[PDB]
């Protein structure tokens, strides 16, 4: 028996921490790039499955 | 970044062109509409009567 992939996933940073609330968004630039860090290294995961 | 959605793909990135390939451009929510709920019902009448 051998595993070959997981499954393929995705999350969005800046939903998943703020939510509906805009103002929480409105903030959360102050970060800069944390939100586009995740996602990139999510995406490529996903792509290398 | 607001024109065609070709045009948002070039600005997620930073290049003037774009070569073949998917990309996530942007992530959509659907926006609730304009209605609410009610509450249970009254146990009994007034008092009063």
């Amino acid at each position: 028996i051998l595993p070959v992939s997981m499954t393929k996933t995705s999350v969005d940073c800046t939903m998943y921490i703020c939510g509906d609330s805009t103002e929480c968004s409105n903030l959360l630039l102050q970060y800069g790039s944390f939100c586009t860090q995740l996602n990139r290294a999510l995406t490529g995961i996903a792509v290398e499955q | 970044c607001a024109l065609d959605p070709l045009s948002e793909t070039k600005c997620t990135l930073k290049s003037f062109t774009v070569e073949k390939g998917i990309y996530q451009t942007s992530n959509f929510r659907v926006q609730p509409t304009e209605s609410i709920v009610r509450f249970p019902n009254i146990t009994n009448l007034c008092p009063f009567g």
